[PDB]
RNA sequence: CGCCCGUAACGGUC
């Protein structure tokens, strides 16, 4: 819920913040809706999302400063803009995927609406970056299976990986629903809609394989960790860091980070439940 | 790390990405 | 007879 994320940042007057995940601007448009005498910096590697960020900058001139880039390149753009370390009163991280890239089928995130196997948050900014189609059309079985098993938490990895490598040797995979039928074929027609959601809602059987490629082609884990470090250094002592996790890996990474482990600098002040966990930099 | 290397699998994709282009 | 979810005790490699 949005109105309980601002509840943790505690925005007052004169404070300056960083929304490392701008997206459609929900959290940002909720901070100003609480207090307007602030200066928010908006980052998002999605050109479709950053378009709204600077569409709000010309609308809120003395408040918003739009920025386009990944977490991994957030340190360079912050320094090259005139921002020294230890400056932000609060940093916001809303992980996952914006509704713009899941709904609009031309970007190839949804298995519901058909587009190309693209699955890139950056979209067109880097055309040499491999798409989800390039991944399933290159790597071998033992490599594809480990990506699905770890990133996607899929138990039947070798079954799906063998189904991909066999449909590959006949015709390359270049669409979302084309790939969804390949993985669904590894199982009998019964299993296609057997898995239930958190609200006991029916989901496609490819929903985990798609989530693995979503994390692999965008490198959600490695870019998350470097973003946590960057958020720590540009936060001031007493600054608040709110992070919305959406699966075990994104949550275990921020957990091991706030505790200071790899395999004393934070006051962990909130853990709610789709899991939120906020902390204070000292 | 999470087990899977990204730089190793990247050039294996690039060695495929260019043999098509 | 096959699959899925959950649980449970099994065996040689990192
Ligand atoms: N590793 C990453 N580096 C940079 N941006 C990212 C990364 N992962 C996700 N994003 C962006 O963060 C956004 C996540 C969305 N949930 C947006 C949340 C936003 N608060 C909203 O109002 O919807 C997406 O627009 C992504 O483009």
């Amino acid at each position: 819920m949005v109105d309980e994320v601002v509840h943790c940042l505690s925005p007052q007057k004169g404070q300056i913040f960083l929304d490392m995940t701008f997206g459609s601007g929900g959290h940002t448009k909720a901070i100003l809706q609480k207090e307007s005498d602030i200066v928010l910096y908006a980052l998002d590697r999605d050109p479709t999302a950053y378009a709204l960020a600077e569409h709000l900058s010309e609308l809120y001139p003395k408040q918003i400063r739009a920025m386009l880039g990944q977490f991994s390149q957030a340190e360079a753009l912050l320094m090259k803009a005139g921002v020294q370390p230890g400056t932000f009163d609060g940093v916001l991280m809303d992980l996952g995927c914006s509704s713009m890239q899941l709904d609009t089928p031309e970007r190839g995130f949804s298995l519901r609406k058909d587009g190309p196997l693209d699955m890139r948050m950056d979209g067109g900014r880097y055309p040499d970056m491999p798409t989800a189609a390039d991944v399933v059309n290159a790597l071998d079985q033992q490599a594809l299976a480990s990506i699905l098993r770890t990133y996607g938490e899929e138990k039947h990895a070798k079954k799906i990986a063998s189904a991909i490598v066999q449909a590959r040797s006949i015709y390359p995979i270049t669409r979302t629903q084309q790939l969804a039928s390949i993985v669904a074929g590894a199982f009998p027609p019964s299993a296609i809609y057997t898995r239930k959601d958190l609200l006991q809602r029916s989901t496609h059987i490819a929903t985990k394989t798609f989530q693995a490629l979503r994390i692999f082609v965008n490198n959600e884990l490695n870019e998350l960790y470097t973003g946590l470090k960057t958020a720590q250094k540009f936060l001031r002592p007493g600054g608040r860091l709110v992070a919305l996790s959406f699966h075990s890996l994104e949550d275990r990474i921020v957990k091991r980070f706030l505790l200071g482990i790899s395999m004393l600098m934070w006051e962990l002040i909130h853990k709610k439940v789709a899991k939120l966990r906020a902390a204070i930099k000292l | 790390l999470c087990g899977i290397d990204h730089e190793a699998l990247n050039k294996q994709i690039m060695e495929y990405k260019r043999r098509k282009d």
